[PDB]
RNA sequence: AAACUCCAGUUGACACAAAAUAGACUACGAAAGUGGCUUUAACAUAUCUGAACACACAAUAGCUAAGACCCAAACUGGGAUUAGAUACCCCACUAUGCUUAGCCCUAAACCUCAACAGUUAAAUCAACAAAACUGCUCGCCAGAACACUACGAGCCACAGCUUAAAACUCAAAG
């Protein structure tokens, strides 16, 4: 018949699925430097996923690790350890504007 | 394969014979679990 | 199974710290534990002032003990650590490396929910 | 990103209990709320205080 | 729906408990 | 219960495990494992003793054996935790599901049914 | 279409060609379309490896004077 | 409204009629009152765009069917 | 150097000085901003009381204490007494969301004191004692 | 009580600009939810009332975030009328 | 106003109470319920349906016995308000909220939408609400009120719970 008729395929132009910054990386409660990146510098509050940008699976892991480290004597609760204030900013939040 | 790997790790396990020697070695060494993540998903190990 | 003892020790000199570490490891072995490794995380200022055994501690030596013990040993060891005056805080958790991370493909987009309300003209 | 509405409301397909209980249908209207006037507040309280304080002194 | 049916049952039960207490 | 030195079901048949170090043996034994690992060996022993084909796990007989192992675990848990209503419900439900399995087995295969009752020490009672 | 697999790969490797698409001209051929054409011509020769066939396609265009600046 | 001028010229050129403006209610179902008792309604209505400016069917589509007037439509 | 809103850490070495004194040595002005009163106590870096003033001690009574002007007058009173003892720079630590939360600091500045930092220490229990029941108004 | 003081919720004044410092501090507490949290803690909010408020605040976020998404999508069409007179 | 001044602020020591943020997540459990940390045990069923009562559970309140004391708080007392105020507002303090061991077995226990399987075709379809339906099974309902009542029976319940009528009355109730 005719060879120009559309054929059945999976979308070849489909882009790869997005991945959170922590995708494929183990989150440890001992890694206080990583955990501090997701808490408020002034109040120590854990940031929501809309700020942190983490996936649902990693947001839970970070939350559970922060809570564990804070009660085991590794992480402060009411503020962010000043030693980690100069680490890379990975959270979409602006306090001065 | 797992049993073979385990049989190799047990060689380094702490025992009552090497307990004191292993305790001194631990006091001298330092282990760091801290590292940071960038907005690009790259690990930034600590420089110390 | 495999456990991890997060041991925050009192700020002491090297001879006393060695005695405490050996005493703690011997207690684990006495309860049937196969100690695998001992890691020194270094002495740092505590995140908050911890009051233990009628003493206010502001500094401590952080250590890690990797060991295999029977399930019944965990409760016994927790009791022993509570009675040791050289230990500020002691916690036993299931070793994190035993837990395997499932492979993640990525974030799948969720489309806006549809057909929540009838299409009648209001 | 807008929070999800999948499984949030009590519907026949939804097996779980409802997360949300909107009192009005979650449907965009053709209008927005009117601009609200700012609440009036007393002005020049500080300047009044310094004048009244000096009167007491003098 | 209004609560007129519940209100009638509410008064019945109140008066009943008051009667039982008295007697 | 199986001795604590018993090797795990997964590592029991790997070649050369009888000659490994004593530490490796006890690390791979029941002593260093959770309660569920010992339950698997219990199920294995009952399957070999009673069932004709231990490899077939979909048979009405294997399901009765597996359920009885679970029933026994709940009774041991409930002995320690007396006010655990969640597990008391699971035990009573499990007992009723084994009765239904036994009734279906009694109606279909009596010769095999009698072997289940003997091996597992289950007495079939008729409902009121 | 079958060539969408080629077009998707080309756009990923090289990106949008410098030549701007002129959709007004019905006979306009883009750098990607030229690649598909050469790719198909080399497929008729009897090449069975996509990666090898993709590499050969790029080499033929480079010889013809086409500018193929990879994203890298 | 991008083609209102074009369509009004095309109708005048072929000696026909165009309605590219806001369609007032009752132009077809109430014509004898709007125009006069002896007004003659269209015999054919050609919709070059069948949707109004809120992306809903042009009202005359329904009203043309009420008046039994055949309609051509893109 | 760029201005850092974050306070200097006591352990680390900083170049910021106020009258030759480090951040850890500046006296502290504790402001308790309640719904019905504002209390201001100026203490030294070693917790030695220097001055105290509240809306009640300034002659305001009943609902007149819970006003901005009443708190501002209390701030000026505390500043006057604190300046006699040698206080110039103060670290403000406010507690509560009362009407005199900001006015108290304005009074302290109007009294001749310089505020170098503002700390909020309003108590927030993390789960705590159950508060009084809601009012039926 | 146990933590080090003068690290949490502390803001430094720039060039004696206390007004801007208080606004910054007040903005930090609002963005974190402390201001709104403190006010709700004055009186006990019963669980059913807290669940009823959370449901209300969540339905309002979804509506407001969808209306804003439509405003920004249609703002392009605020242009002047191109076919004026047609 | 009363109350407090054996008060208040700073600093230090300091629970058998309650568990910010995360949570814009929507998971777990039969439901009731479950959101601080750790560990142990642990989440029935390879067809489905299947009970007011059998079997086992079941928020809060409440009962019995022994403990705990931060805060909250029926009742009660004081202050205020009011024509009165046995309320709404303020203060103080109980039972109670907690733990242990037994009861009691109720809820707008409602997501007022039963379990399992399947459909989106046509007249979709009273109205509103959360679109309209098919197969199959158990449970339940036949005007309002009397009536979450009387009597009988069962129950660790004894001012209780479950089951649950009739007479007279009306032409409506919904
Ligand atoms: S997207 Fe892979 S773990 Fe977050
Ligand atoms: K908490
Ligand atoms: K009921
Ligand atoms: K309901
Ligand atoms: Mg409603
Ligand atoms: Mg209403
Ligand atoms: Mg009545
Ligand atoms: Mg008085
Ligand atoms: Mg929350
Ligand atoms: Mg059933
Ligand atoms: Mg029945
Ligand atoms: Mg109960
Ligand atoms: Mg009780
Ligand atoms: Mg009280
Ligand atoms: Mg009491
Ligand atoms: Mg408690
Ligand atoms: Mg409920
Ligand atoms: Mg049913
Ligand atoms: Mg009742
Ligand atoms: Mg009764
Ligand atoms: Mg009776």
């Amino acid at each position: 018949s005719n060879e120009d008729l559309p054929i059945s395929m999976e979308n070849p132009y489909k882009e790869p699925l997005k991945k959170c910054i922590l995708c494929g990386k183990h989150v440890d409660y001992k890694n206080v430097q990583l955990l501090s990146q997701f808490v408020s510098p002034f109040t120590g509050c854990i940031y929501g996923r809309h700020i942190t940008g983490l996936c649902g699976k990693k947001q839970k892991e970070i939350t559970k690790a922060i809570k564990r480290a804070q009660i085991m004597g590794f992480m402060p609760v009411t503020y962010k350890d000043p030693a980690y204030l100069k680490d890379p900013k990975v959270c979409n939040i602006r306090y001065r504007e | 394969r797992e049993v073979l790997q385990l049989q190799e790790e047990v060689k380094n396990f702490i025992t009552r014979e090497n307990l004191e020697a292993r305790v001194e070695a631990a006091l001298d060494s330092r282990k760091n679990y801290n590292w940071a993540i960038t907005r690009e998903g790259l690990v930034v190990r600590p420089q110390r | 199974p495999r456990y991890e003892l997060a041991l925050i020790l009192k700020a002491m000199q090297r001879p006393e710290t060695a005695a405490t570490l050996k005493r703690t490891i011997e207690a684990l072995m006495d309860r049937g534990a196969i100690v695998r490794d001992l890691e020194n995380l270094g002495e740092r200022a505590l995140p908050y002032r911890i009051s233990a055994h009628s003493q206010q501690h502001n500094r401590g030596g952080y250590f890690l003990v990797d060991f295999y013990a029977p399930t019944a040993a965990v409760e016994s060891m927790v009791e022993h650590l509570s009675r040791d005056i050289d230990v500020i805080r002691g916690n036993i958790v299931k070793h994190p490396l035993t837990q395997e991370l499932k492979e993640c493909e990525g974030i799948v987009p969720v489309p806006l929910a549809e057909k929540l309300y009838s299409t009648k003209k209001r | 990103a807008t929070p999800s509405l999948r499984g949030r409301l009590a519907r026949f397909g939804n097996p779980r209990k409802p997360v949300l209980k909107p009192n009005k249908p979650l449907i965009l209207a053709n209008r927005v709320g009117e601009r609200r006037r700012e609440k009036g507040e007393a002005t020049c309280i500080t300047e009044m205080s310094v004048m009244m304080a000096c009167w007491k002194q003098n | 729906k209004n609560v007129l049916k519940i209100r009638r049952r509410k008064m019945n039960h109140h008066k009943y408990r008051k009667l039982v207490k008295k007697t | 219960d199986p001795p604590p030195s018993t090797l795990l079901k997964d590592y029991q048949n790997v070649p050369g495990i009888e000659k490994v170090d004593d530490v490796v043996k006890r690390l791979l034994s029941l002593e260093m494992a959770n309660k569920k690992e010992m339950l698997k060996i219990k199920q294995e022993q009952f399957m070999k003793k009673i069932v004709a084909n231990p490899e077939d796990t979909r048979s009405l007989e294997a399901r009765i054996i597996a359920l009885s192992v679970k029933i026994r675990s709940y009774e041991e848990h409930l002995e320690k935790h007396r006010k655990d209503k969640a597990h008391k419900r699971y035990l009573l439900m499990s007992i009723d599901q084994r009765k239904k399995m036994l009734k279906n087995l009694r109606n279909t295969n009596y010769d095999v049914f009698e072997k289940i009752c003997w091996g597992l020490g289950i007495e079939y009672t008729f409902p009121p | 279409y079958h060539e969408d697999r080629i077009r998707a790969k080309f756009y990923s490797v090289y990106g949008s060609g410098q030549r701007a698409f002129d959709l007004f001209n019905p006979n306009f051929k883009s750098t990607c379309q030229r690649f598909v054409e050469k790719y198909t011509e080399l497929q008729k020769l009897g090449e069975t490896d996509e990666e090898k066939l993709f590499v050969e396609t790029g080499k033929a265009l480079l010889a013809e004077g086409v500018i193929l600046r990879r994203v890298g | 409204r991008q083609f209102s001028y074009l369509i009004e010229n095309m109708a005048r050129d072929c000696g026909e009629y165009a309605h590219t403006r806001y369609f007032r209610g009752g132009m077809l179902t109430n014509a004898r009152l709007l125009f006069g008792p002896t007004v003659r309604l269209p015999d054919l209505i050609i919709f070059l765009h069948t949707l109004n400016n809120i992306f809903e069917p042009h009202v005359a589509v329904r009203d043309a069917a009420k008046m039994n007037i055949p309609t051509v439509g893109i | 150097t760029k201005f850092s809103i974050y306070p200097p850490i006591p352990g680390e070495e900083s170049s910021l000085r106020w009258a030759g004194k480090k951040f850890e040595e500046i006296p502290i002005a504790h402001i308790k901003a309640s719904h019905n009163n504002t209390q201001i106590q100026v203490v030294s870096a070693s917790n030695e009381p220097l001055a105290f003033a509240s809306c009640g001690t300034e002659g305001f009574r009943n609902a007149k204490k819970g006003t901005g002007i009443a708190a501002q007058t209390a701030g000026i009173a505390a500043a006057a007494r604190a300046k006699q003892k040698g206080v110039i720079h103060i670290r403000v630590v406010v507690k509560g969301l009362g009407p005199g939360r900001l006015s108290a600091m304005h009074g302290l500045i109007m009294g001749g004191l310089e505020v170098i930092s503002i700390t909020d220490n309003t108590p927030i229990p993390h789960x705590g004692c159950r508060p009084r029941k809601a009012r039926k108004l | 009580a146990k933590h080090l003081k003068f690290i949490a919720r502390t803001v430094m004044v720039q060039e004696g600009n206390v007004e801007s410092a208080y606004r910054t501090l007040n903005r930090i507490l609002t963005m974190d939810g402390l201001i709104e949290d403190i006010k709700h803690r004055r009186y006990y909010e019963k669980p059913c009332r807290r669940r009823q408020r959370e449901s209300y605040e969540r339905c309002r976020r979804i509506y407001n975030m969808e209306m804003a998404r439509k405003i920004n999508f249609l703002m392009r069409k605020n242009r002047a009328d191109p076919w004026q007179g047609c």
